[PDB]
C-alpha cells in the first residue's frame, strides 16, 4: 500500500498553504512586482483573537489605530472595537 | 499636609485668651513627628522573561500588595509619602494583554 492518493478536498492543512502560496506567486507573476503580499501566518488564528480582544477591553492594539482572506473577516470585528 | 500644622495651634490660642479657666492646655509631643505615630502606610525581577503560568500566579499576589499604599514585588509604589496622590509602577516588559 502506499495511499489511495488524495482529493483535492481530502488534500488540507499543508495542501491549503501550499494552494495559498501558488495562489499568491500566480498574483504575484500576473502583477509584476506592485503588490508586495505579507506573511499569511504571523497572525495565525489565536493571536490575532487575543489582538482584537484587547480592542473590546477599551484600548487599541497591534493592527489598530485611533490566509489572506482574513482581512475581509476581520473588518466587521474591528469595526466595533474601535 | 503643611497647611494643617499652622491653622491648629492658632486655634489654640482663640480658647486660651476667651476662657480665663483654661488651664494647662496640651503642646503637641516631638516623637510623634520623629517616630511615626500618625501615617503607617509608608528579589525584584523582570516580569517579562517569565513562563506564562508563573506570570498570572505573581502579578495577582504582588499587585494585591500594592494595593495598600507600598511595594509589592513585581510592581512598586511610587515615593511620594503624602497627599491624595499615589501612582505605582508595574514592570513595562509585562505581557500587553494582561498588563492593560
Amino acid at each position: 500500500g502506499h495511499r489511495e492518493e488524495p482529493y483535492l478536498t481530502e488534500a488540507g492543512r499543508d495542501a491549503f498553504d501550499k494552494f495559498c502560496r501558488l495562489h499568491q506567486g500566480e498574483l504575484q507573476l500576473l502583477a509584476g512586482g506592485v503588490l508586495q503580499a505579507p506573511q499569511p501566518v504571523l497572525v495565525k488564528e489565536c493571536e490575532l483573537v487575543k489582538d482584537v480582544l484587547n480592542v473590546l477591553i477599551g484600548v487599541v492594539s497591534a493592527t489598530f489605530s485611533l490566509p489572506e482572506s482574513i482581512s475581509s473577516l476581520l473588518s466587521e470585528v474591528a469595526e466595533y472595537g474601535t | 499636609l503643611q497647611q494643617s500644622l499652622e491653622l491648629k495651634r492658632k486655634m489654640l490660642r482663640d480658647k486660651q485668651n476667651k476662657k480665663n479657666s483654661g488651664q494647662h492646655l496640651p503642646i503637641f509631643p516631638a516623637w510623634v513627628y520623629e517616630r511615626p505615630a500618625l501615617i503607617g502606610d509608608f528579589t525584584a525581577l523582570p516580569i517579562g522573561t517569565l513562563p506564562l503560568a508563573s506570570q498570572e500566579s505573581a502579578v495577582v499576589e504582588d499587585l494585591l500588595y500594592v494595593l495598600v499604599g507600598v511595594d509589592g514585588r513585581y510592581v512598586s509604589a511610587q515615593p511620594l509619602a503624602g497627599r491624595q496622590s499615589r501612582t505605582f509602577l508595574v514592570d513595562p516588559n509585562l505581557d500587553l494583554s494582561i498588563r492593560e
